[PDB]
């Protein structure tokens, strides 16, 4: 539920490092989609 | 004056417990007093007192016990601490990590003895950082450029080529040139192909007579890595505060010095603090980081540029993270620049020298260059920002702006962090590199620069 | 740390008990 | 256009494969030069021994000195076999003066059983009565030390001071 | 909050032989007889030549008096009066005058929230600052208004709120405050203040005739250089002969200022 | 007398014949007199941490017993001086020494010897007179702006046996003799002082008054008061200095010490450079701010004893200028570099690890230094009021404020002056974040404003609202775009942003902002705030009408007050008296309402 | 009323006795004197510290974070003096008061007190900084004994019944807002916006009171109710038919 | 222990060998072979070996280059298409996914338990990488030649012209140092460079 259980090690500290980074790359990439999205949609109601 | 009376020696070898010899019966020991030990062969070994108590005096050996015994065995007390004798002929020079030379050459003919251990500079007394040293990295000179007097490690990791940027900066550090300047580089740790490099390429590409270079190899007995960043500090004292030369340190792995803490401490048998590291450790790298800066009424200067090997990639760890607190900056190797074959591979972003706005302006290096600096850091960034956002959206869908901070990123890596290993750039060479990139925007779109600057500078 | 402590602390003891048994 | 910025490197390289073999030679030659004056004083000091009167001077010094190190109940003097008489004043007039300094009783032995090496240029090794510590007092060991601590003196004195040594401290 | 016994019994006996010392000084004849009569319970036990073990001892056994509280707020009534009267040294105010302050400091919530203090800490300022102060336009300037402050304060006490005393704080502070080197706004705020004063002569017999002298002078010395007829600085110069500081003699300095203003 | 040496362990040296000694007793140790603690008996031996490098002791070695804890010596000569954490004279080890380095075995006295000063003895007193701890019997008037009350040492009562007269004396002389259950002590203007042990009081009170810091975000939104516990977030990317120096070159503080935890080699000597050069104003003289402070600076290689101990000499030296009726006010650079020494004792003791590394006690000595603070009735007989006010900066790393030393600082401190690299980096210089930052000394300033500011309350709350509400609006704003608000929300939001740029902001190199005085503080809000609800009156006023008033219809018919609100910062305390800058206020006042009127 | 202070300046190891002195004179006040003494027991972690301080100074086995490994026998030592005892009229109630570090729940010192208290009432900083006091979230709450505290002879007869629903749709509304906070209110049903309404509505009414209001049991209830109104009677889940005929309506 | 690079054993032998052959359990996952991640392995010794490859191999060293770049951009195409999917990618990026995976799965996979397979000279070797960069090369030459032109060259363009010289390209694993003379492989590798060239000519 709250967390993901991997078992706490140096092992688990640079895996949940590199998925924080991954995460935080995957909400920027799909935060840049939504804003390019969100950009061409605001120009189709002008239209 | 001097020690006028004469060395003991004792048979009274005690015990033996992994690299320790415990002498008894001893008379008056000091603490930290350095002993010749003699095998039962007759060979020499040097060993320094760690422990005294009582008619005892533990010695750690230098090379390892093995050839000891409890009889046969004979030990020379100096009666004194360890010295390095010290001087300006260590330029042009290459030491083992005990100060004994080894290029060929005679041994040192001290100007004066120091203690290794240096003392406290008065904080009185240490003067502000406040003119700059040209590394010649363009990814060091323009984005981080070094006040002389600052300390700024060089972060790294396993497999990088830091060893190559640490001998790059060795070769073509200087000053500005608008003589008196040596680096004093230490190196611990070291395979001997690495150390092969070093002395190599110091002796080969010109730097020698403005170079001291001490080497702790890899094999070499662990005490001795602990000496000789000491050691070279000392000489880098000498240096500065006697003799009025700049002085630049470098130090090559900082985490294999942290890794012989361990093994003294565990002599010691003191418990292990933090992730295994001596409690001390902070101390101990302020003591050998803090021998730094200008002084009040000496032309002399050390700076230093600590090159540290982050443990699995990890700026949490002890080593890097200590050191981030102690010193004034930080500079960055970085895998991905190093994979994509871009030489050197620093990585401008996550790095900051602090003291930058006092190494650089007008009258110290040229007046653009403060300028120009943030312009290209926040070029870069946008630059990796819409190199993000084509990977989302296609080239299509990228505007005229975006596109000139695409092709800005493209060829800053190609043009500005790349450099090879003998391309010895001035910073007026950086500078123009800078421009000559900057100069891809339309004058307007340059926001950090002043349009003065821009007026002096933006034009061919 | 704790362990380690421990360990120490049992050393120190008998260090001591061998050098009470030199008598 | 790179390699010919280069070339002024070029020059540096070649200037320095020779400038930097050029001062190891000087260097070379100034310890050759205080290695000599070291032979020198230890020629004057096998010179020095010849002298009856000031070599029972230094024993009188050199046998007192181990003994006011080496501070036991027992203790061997190890000396030259053709010194010993000497010696054997010298630990006499030594043995008050240790009673004076230490305010306690000593008995001291020469082992003329286990003479020294008859080539070193005099002086005494002692030793304690166990033969588990010892000290040398060979007027080499005290040429040895003493050359090495004054060495900057040495160096100072012997080829002048060294202008740009602007601070002392 | 708290302290050791020892301690606190020691700062008790040290607030009795201080009021003791403070009701001397305010008054060595025993003049101030309602402020003497409300302090006799500590008063006894310093002026008694007794020894410090003995009060202790006293004060241990609850035959002093030994609230900190009370004699704290005791203490710093009797002293607040102490500094008014030594604050106004040169103009000693009046008997009936001392013990009025005195009840009006005895009813007060607390006196260290009370303007009475605000005004006493004011005065304490300008007063001290006169003591290493050099000859200098400004600091002849505020000894002149120090003195008529005091002298004010002599006639009316703190509680009252005459408005000349709080325009005397307002513009004594202010000088203080104005910058060492702003010489024509310390002149323009001793001519305000001068004309301010309802007094043809604020500063007659107030202080030294030669300081008297001094301000006079002062005015005509930077009044002169500003003169570019030869004949308008023969009359300034003959404004000389004055020695008390007057309105008069300001106008007729600015008077003879505002013709040359005119012909120019 | 004296122990001696029986072993050394790297900094631990074990000392035998210390039968006389105490537990934290300060010892010399070695021929060359190196300083260290005790940190055990075992009976007739001690172990003695030491502080400076041990090589070269020895078995034997002279052990000389100081007869005192680890302590501060106090009196004239503090002030200008830099000490070391464990109070040593770093401008005259400097300058008696002539070398760049502390030398291993430093024995400077720390108030220097054979320097006389003018004393005036308390004219009040006699032979005879009966004296207690914190009496003032005399002053020395060692620099023009601060006379330094002497007094007698808390544990000291009596009666006086003599008293010098006025003159020129210094520490040798024998200024004060009392006599106390027939035995005398003889007493100097030094006194000594245990440094881990408070200096006590009468009752420590209530704080109730503002440490004005003459910066508009600190002294409106988050004020500290005299006496006040306070954080600060101490990162290079966020402007540190621009609170510290502030707060020293005008603040409404008698005297400032500021203690280097534990800084990086040249930031400290950039502090030390630098402050000598501040100067203030006082009594229309310009001076330096050297005649009102002490520099207890520690560089990171300073002894670790040195680091651990040099907040404690801090608020010490703090206290004892507290008790000479002052409001002192001392900064710390860096408590977490303080909590860094703290982990490095308790690792060289061997003690286990509580939260993160750091000792259990990590809270218990934060929150008993915190505690040393606040206003206070002084010890002995003139009755004075004085302070200490701690502003502590911490280092969380990359923010994190569950780092168990800015964790237990935030929960100890009652204001946190939020500074954020984010604001700097904009240049919206002081750079403090308003959302994060806080003070719980808003209920204790109600008395002080209720009297000289009374509306100044209402005025605060309604800042921090129009605030708050336009950080809610730009969520809306980047949803569905600045027309989509409403008039009452878009005129709330050009407002929020006026008080954000033109009030909050303020540029401290300028001659209008070097400092600004609480009166323009207060104006400049008033206007701004009066401007919003009458703005805010004729928009809401003109709801459901045919012509609905708009901000931009204000900013058409009226952007003259605008710009003039803007405008209201240049005012100077220096060329313009304070009756001139209220008038002008209160004209803009008078012209708004009137602007207002042509509306609604 | 009775006031043991220690505070951070005084020493650390007379913390360890603090709370006991206080007790011990609750028991002679409570037990010999039959007063109804109420307990106050403020910071536990500033007495744990003490705890903790001392666990490392003699070098015990420690528990999680540093506590020596009897941590739960200490508090225990403090926390079981309370309760009736047969004959005595007095009655020791404690309601220590903590500060969890890090706000962590989980964290030694709330934890092993959690399984010593009769429940435990949880206070918030996503209450107080929207400004609602007291900022006691009632959903992680709970109190062991109102089972038998509540009901008939005690309280109305609804009121057990009544918290068990108040729990429920409390806990929906979180749920509910939770899912808002990602996919929108168009993912959310009318009734699932009714639970965000519920959850809204009930922490400025039922929550929210006046630092010097006292409101009686029966009032409380009745703002549940009118609360609980919000959904229609079947709805409420938690709550027999009977109850909802005798109380739903009004 | 655990696969864990973090290791004591690990981060003392990372600090001393001069190359290190990281396994990686994710392509032991996916049953690639020998298994050796290219992004966390590394060896310092290219700076001396330079010499030596300028001498006997003179080609060898550009293509080592080009190699690791691609290397490199194939995880960062990866993990974008990820999320975002292949549409955002410009062809060049599609072309450099495409030799990117004969890169990793023809190239740098080799089975010890196949006869051709279970060594490889580096005459082979160079060969191999020599062909697909310059495939790599030409192909991104193909697209970028075609920017702003009547007709743009795409990856499913190229797929259909040059499906031959694919299938060709990842076969050059199957040539056998056994039955093969060296010079037999490199002949044979110089048909497939004249092969490519030829069929890029239809495209260009």
């Amino acid at each position: 539920k709250d967390r993901i259980e991997i078992f706490p090690s140096r092992m688990a500290q640079t895996i949940m490092k590199a998925r924080l980074k991954g995460a935080q790359t995957g909400r920027n990439l799909l935060k840049k989609k939504s804003d390019a999205l969100t950009l061409r949609f605001r120009q189709i109601l002008k239209k | 004056n001097y020690l006028s009376q004469p060395r003991l020696t004792y048979k009274t070898v005690s015990g033996v417990n992994g690299p320790l010899v415990i002498l008894d019966h001893v008379k008056f020991p000091r603490y930290a007093e350095i002993v010749h030990l003699t095998l039962p062969d007759g060979t020499k070994r040097s060993g320094q007192v760690l422990e005294v108590s009582g008619s005892k005096a533990v010695v750690q050996v230098f090379e390892g016990t093995s050839g000891i015994d409890a009889k046969k065995t004979s030990c020379e007390f100096t009666g004194d601490i360890l010295r390095t004798p010290v001087s300006e002929d260590m330029l042009g020079r290459v030491f083992n990590g005990s100060g004994k030379p080894i290029d060929r050459g005679p041994v040192v003919l001290a100007e004066d003895f120091l203690d290794i251990m240096g003392q406290p500079i008065n904080p009185q007394c240490r003067i502000y950082p406040e003119e700059m040293i040209q590394t010649g990295i363009s990814a060091i000179d323009g984005m981080n450029s070094i006040a002389r007097g600052q300390k700024i490690p060089i972060f790294s990791a396993a497999g990088l080529p830091h060893n190559e940027i640490a001998a790059q900066i060795c070769r073509q550090a200087g000053l500005v040139k608008k003589e008196n300047f040596a680096i004093v580089f230490a190196a611990m740790g070291v395979n001997m192909e690495t150390a092969r490099f070093f002395k190599s390429d110091f002796e080969e590409n010109g730097s020698m007579d403005n170079v001291c270079l001490f080497l702790n190899l890899a094999n070499d007995p662990t005490i001795e890595r602990i000496i000789t960043p000491r050691l070279a500090l000392t000489t880098a004292e000498f240096l500065a505060y006697q003799c009025e030369k700049h002085v630049l340190v470098i130090l090559t792995d900082m985490s294999s010095y942290a890794e012989a803490l361990r093994e003294v401490s565990a002599a010691r048998e003191e418990v292990p603090g933090r992730r295994g590291f001596p409690g001390y450790m902070y101390t101990d790298l302020a003591t050998i980081y803090e021998r730094a800066g200008r002084v009040e009424g000496r032309n002399g200067s050390i700076t230093q540029i600590p090159i540290l090997t982050m443990p699995n990639d990890d700026i949490t760890h002890p080593i890097p993270d200590l050191t981030g607190y102690i010193t004034e900056g930080q500079i960055y190797v970085d895998r991905q620049l190093h994979n994509r074959q871009i030489y050197p591979p620093i990585n401008v972003l996550p790095s900051l020298s602090r003291l930058m706005k006092s190494a650089i302006g007008e009258g110290m290096t040229r007046k653009d260059h403060a300028d120009v600096s943030n312009q290209l850091y926040a070029c870069y960034a946008i630059g990796k920002d819409v190199q993000a956002m084509k990977a989302v959206v296609g080239e299509e869908a990228l505007t005229s702006d975006d596109l000139l901070y695409l092709e800005f990123l493209q060829k800053f890596e190609k043009n500005f962090i790349t450099q090879g290993p003998y391309e010895n750039r001035t910073v007026y060479e950086t500078l123009d590199i800078g421009w000559q990139l900057l100069r891809i925007f339309p004058k307007e779109m340059l926001k950090r620069i002043p349009q003065s600057t821009l007026s002096e500078f933006y034009p061919r | 740390f704790y362990r380690l402590k421990k360990i120490q602390e049992k050393k120190k003891i008998i260090k001591e008990k061998s050098e009470k048994d030199l008598e | 256009e790179k390699k010919e910025k280069q070339i002024e490197q070029q020059k540096k390289i070649q200037m320095s494969n020779l400038m930097n073999q050029a001062r190891l030679k000087v260097l070379r030659a100034r310890d050759d030069l205080i290695t000599d004056l070291l032979n020198e004083a230890k020629q004057r000091l096998s010179k020095v021994v010849k002298d009856t009167t000031r070599y029972q001077v230094l024993l009188d010094g050199l046998v007192l000195q181990g003994l006011y190190q080496l501070l036991e109940p027992r203790m061997i003097v190890r000396c030259r076999k053709q010194d010993f008489p000497l010696v054997k004043a010298a630990v006499q007039k030594a043995i008050p003066m240790y009673k004076i300094a230490t305010k306690k009783d000593v008995d001291v032995q020469i082992d003329l059983e286990a003479y020294l090496p008859e080539d070193i240029a005099g002086g005494v090794e002692i030793y304690n009565g166990d033969r588990k510590i010892k000290v040398s007092n060979t007027l080499e060991s005290r040429l040895d030390l003493i050359a090495q601590q004054m060495m900057p003196e040495v160096r100072g004195a012997l080829f002048g001071a060294n202008a740009n040594r602007k601070f002392l401290d | 909050g708290g302290l050791t016994s020892e301690q606190y019994h020691s700062q008790v006996v040290g607030k009795i032989g201080y009021i003791a010392r403070c009701m001397q000084t305010i008054d060595p004849e025993n003049n101030l007889k309602k402020i003497r009569e409300d302090y006799q319970d500590v008063l006894i036990w310093a002026e008694k030549n007794y020894r410090f073990e003995e009060i202790l001892e006293a004060s241990k056994s609850g035959k002093c008096p030994n609230d900190l509280d009370a004699l704290s707020r005791r203490s710093l009534i009797l002293q607040e009066l102490l500094r008014l009267v030594s604050s106004i040294s040169p103009f000693k105010m009046k008997l009936d005058l001392i013990e009025s302050q005195y009840e009006k400091m005895k009813q007060h919530v607390n006196l260290w929230k009370s303007d009475y203090h605000v005004k006493l800490n004011q005065l304490n300022q300008l007063t001290d600052y006169l003591k290493n102060a050099a000859p200098t336009p400004k600091n002849n300037f505020l000894r002149a208004m120090t003195s008529v402050l005091q002298m004010q304060i002599a006639q009316y006490g703190i509680t009252e709120d005459n408005e000349g005393i709080n325009q005397l704080f307002k513009l004594g502070l202010h000088l203080l405050a104005m910058a060492n080197e702003k010489i024509d706004e310390q002149y323009h705020l001793f001519k305000g203040y001068v004309k301010d004063q309802p007094e043809e002569s604020p500063f007659e017999g107030i202080l030294p005739a030669e300081d008297q002298k001094i301000l006079v002078k002062t005015m005509i010395d930077y009044a002169m250089p500003k003169l570019s007829s030869k004949v308008l600085q023969d009359k300034l110069s003959a404004l000389s002969s004055s020695d008390v500081l007057t309105k008069t003699l300001l106008d007729s300095i600015d008077r003879i200022v505002k013709e040359n203003e005119k012909l120019n | 007398t004296f122990g001696y040496v029986h072993g050394v362990s790297g900094p631990v040296v074990t000392a035998c014949d210390m039968a006389g000694a105490a537990m934290y007793e300060l010892v010399r140790v070695g021929h060359s007199e190196l300083v260290g603690e005790i940190i055990r008996l075992e009976g007739d031996m001690a172990t003695i941490q030491v502080y400076e490098e041990t090589s070269g002791v020895s078995v034997g070695d002279p052990v000389l017993r100081t007869g005192k804890p680890l302590s501060v010596e106090l009196g004239p000569g503090i002030m200008g001086a830099i000490f070391d954490g464990i109070q040593r004279p770093l401008s005259d080890i400097s300058s008696q020494t002539q070398s760049i380095y502390i030398p291993r075995g430093v024995n400077v006295s720390a108030l220097s010897r054979d320097i006389k000063w003018e004393f005036i003895p308390s004219k009040n007193l006699r032979v005879g007179s009966h004296i207690t701890g914190g009496d003032i019997y005399g002053i020395v008037n060692e620099n023009s702006l601060i006379k330094h009350k002497i007094m007698l040492p808390p544990r000291s009562r009596g009666s006086v046996t003599y008293i010098a007269p006025p003159g020129n004396y210094d520490a040798s002389d024998v200024v004060l003799e009392l006599e106390f259950e027939g035995v005398k002590e003889k007493l100097s203007m030094v006194q000594v002082w245990p440094v881990r042990q408070v200096r006590p009081v009468t009752e420590k009170l209530p704080a109730n008054h503002p440490l004005l810091t003459g910066q508009r975000v600190l002294d409106a939104l988050f004020p500290c008061v005299q006496g006040g516990t306070t954080a600060i977030p101490g990162a290079f990317g966020c402007g540190k200095t621009v609170i510290s120096q502030s707060l020293s070159k005008y603040s409404n503080s008698d005297v400032i010490i500021y203690v280097g935890c534990g800084e990086r080699g040249n930031e400290m000597s950039e502090v030390l450079r630098d402050f000598p050069e501040l100067t203030m104003e006082v009594d229309g003289k310009v001076e330096s701010i050297m005649k009102r402070t002490a520099l207890v600076a520690n560089t990171s290689n300073m002894p670790v004893a040195a680091r651990e101990a040099s907040i404690y000499t801090g608020i010490t030296l703090s206290e004892y200028f507290r008790d000479m009726g002052y409001h002192v006010s001392m900064m710390a650079d860096s408590t977490s570099r303080w909590a860094e020494a703290l982990r490095e004792i308790s690792g060289r003791l061997a003690e286990m690890p509580a939260d993160s590394g750091y000792p259990a006690y990590l809270g218990a000595r934060l929150a008993s230094f915190y505690e040393r603070a606040g206003r206070v009735k002084c010890l002995g007989n003139p009755e004075r009021e004085g302070s200490v006010s701690i502003v502590g900066a911490v280092s969380p790393p990359g923010g994190d404020f569950s780092d168990p030393v800015t964790s237990a600082t935030l929960g100890i401190v009652q204001v946190f002056w939020g500074l954020d690299k984010k604001l700097a980096q904009r240049k919206h210089f002081p750079s403090v974040n308003w959302l994060i930052s806080y003070s719980k000394y808003m209920r204790a300033l109600d008395e002080y404003y209720d009297k000289h500011f009374t509306e100044f309350v209402p005025l605060r709350t309604k800042a921090k609202e129009i605030l708050q509400e336009e950080e809610d609006l730009a969520e809306i704003v980047q949803l569905v775009g600045k027309a989509s608000l409403a008039e009452t929300d878009k005129i709330t939001l050009e407002v929020a942003k006026l008080i954000k740029d033109d009030f909050l902001q303020q540029n401290g190199y300028t001659p209008y902002d070097r400092f600004c005085p609480f009166y323009k503080t207060v104006g400049m809000l008033s206007n701004m705030i009066s401007f919003y609800d009458m703005a805010r009156r004729a928009v809401e006023t003109t709801a459901q009408s045919d012509n609905k008033i708009t901000w931009s219809i204000i900013r058409e018919h009226m952007g003259e007050i605008l710009y003039k609100l803007s405008s209201m910062k240049f005012k100077d305390p220096v060329k313009d008296g304070e009756a001139k800058i209220k008038a002008d206020y209160a004209q803009l006042l008078e012209d708004m309402q009137n602007a207002f009127r042509s509306l609604e």
